């Protein structure tokens, strides 16, 4: 969602 | 791993280009996205740059940023009086393997509005009244300096004194120059056991001192 | 237009509980993380953590885990920060900010919209009037024009103190400095006046100090030493 946090390209925390 | 280091202060004159730096580690600035914020008196921090070098919507194109290895840099061309305030880098740090946000220490930018001015420094010894009450306070009063950053060192005879020192942040005076004060608290036995104490004040590379003695 | 509106300034005694608030407008409150940022007096911005109102997920910075509690009320679109036992070292300006950016279709990565800040002051001190000490004219026959003398106003709480000289008859040359806040919680300040060296042989100097919270009025004569 907007829950996912992307710290660098092609990466995410909290990915759905 | 999880620290961004910036220079504490920078200055320039209106119309100059200046650059603000930020050193990180492999945990943050090297591989993850970096951001820059302005913080002006009386307002919340404002995002200037996102994802290393993307200028934020509505920010003027005199602001730009770059990143090389573990260093990042914010450039401001065409410096304006309005730009004086604090500038922070920020990054994601993944040292604990999650999303931790880290701000840099902040750089205070002065846009030189008036000519440089050296501080006046006055140093008072403990009063006899205060010594009669078994306390001793040295008072170092620093005024009329610009720009508004000073370092204060105390010495006992020739020796650095760290403990018992309380110094104010500098505040802007009626005349747009700055003032501060530093207090050194001692025991009366400590005061009278030394040949002298000094308050040393450093402003833009120049140190001046005042000295007092019990006599 | 997105806005985060924080609660008003707080003045508390150490040990007391406090909950501060950040009420949001202009976007779906459940769908974005909110962060909290501390700024201690004279110091820089420090991240405290984030909280996800949609499902109450949270992440604290290491220094902050167990020291403060984030939460949210979805009935009012308000995020909260709470301490059970405030310490003097919690004295700071506190910001909430939305984590957003919306640079891509999904996800968040930048604190974009910020609240206006809540100032929190915490003291372990009690009302207390100052001691006033004379700061005597150093030297007593110079070749450099003027002499500086003053009064040290020591160990009072809370702010403010007012200082005058000769009951306001002496206004030129006077500089009353901003107080230092000591680690005891008590303030001290100094007032200095620059006067002609020659006038120590005639003119009496009396600093008049009023601390209204203690109902403390002191008149101190400052005269050269022996």
């Amino acid at each position: 969602t907007k829950k996912s946090i992307k710290i660098r390209p092609r990466q995410a925390f909290y990915a759905t | 791993q999880s620290v961004l280091t910036q220079p504490p202060s920078a200055s320039g004159t209106p119309g100059q280009r200046i650059s603000i730096s930020c050193s990180g580690t492999s945990s943050n600035v090297e591989n993850n996205y970096v951001y820059w914020y302005q913080h002006l008196p009386g307002t919340a921090p404002k995002l200037l740059i996102y994802r290393n070098d993307h200028r934020s919507s509505g920010i003027p194109d005199r602001f730009s940023a770059s990143k090389s290895g573990t260093s990042a840099s914010l450039a401001i061309s065409g410096l304006r009086p309005e730009d004086e305030g604090d500038y922070y880098c920020a990054a994601w740090d993944d040292s604990r393997g999650g999303p931790d946000w880290v701000f840099g220490g902040g750089t205070k930018l002065t846009v030189l509005a008036q000519p440089k001015a050296a501080p006046s420094v006055t140093l008072f010894p403990p009063s006899s009244e205060e010594l009669q009450a078994n306390k001793a306070t040295l008072v170092c009063l620093i005024s009329d300096f610009y720009p508004g950053a000073v370092t204060v060192a105390w010495k006992a005879d020739s020796s650095p004194v760290k403990a018992g020192v309380e110094t104010t942040t500098p505040s802007k005076q009626s005349n747009n120059k700055y003032a501060a004060s530093s207090y050194l608290s001692l025991t009366p036995e400590q005061w009278k056991s030394h040949k002298s104490y000094s308050c040393q004040v450093t402003h833009e590379g120049s140190t001046v001192e005042k000295t007092v003695a019990p006599t | 237009e997105i806005q985060l509106e924080q609660s008003g300034a707080e003045v508390k005694k150490s040990g007391e509980s406090l909950k501060i608030s950040c009420q949001t407008s202009g976007y779906s409150f459940s769908d974005y993380w909110i962060g909290w940022v501390r700024q201690m007096p004279g110091k820089g911005l420090e991240w405290m953590g984030i909280f996800y109102p949609g499902d109450s997920d949270s992440r604290y910075s290491p220094s902050f885990e167990g020291q403060v509690t984030m939460s949210a009320d979805r009935s009012t679109n308000t995020a909260h920060l709470q301490w059970s036992s405030l310490k003097p070292s919690d004295t700071a300006l506190y910001y909430c900010a939305r984590l957003g950016g919306d640079y891509e279709d999904s996800g968040a990565d930048a604190f974009d919209f910020w609240g206006q800040g809540t100032l929190v002051t915490v003291s372990s001190a009690s009302t207390k009037g100052p001691s006033v000490f004379p700061l005597a004219p150093s030297s007593k026959s110079t070749s450099g024009g003027t002499a500086a003398l003053g009064c040290l106003v020591k160990d009072y709480f809370p702010e403010p103190v007012t200082v005058s000289w000769n009951s306001g008859a002496l206004t030129s040359g006077v500089h009353t400095f901003p107080a230092v806040l000591q680690s005891s919680g008590l303030y001290s300040l100094s007032s200095v006046v620059t006067v002609p060296s020659s006038s120590l042989g005639t003119q009496t100097y009396i600093c008049n100090v009023n601390h209204k919270p203690s109902n403390t009025k002191v008149d101190k004569k400052v005269e050269p030493k022996s």
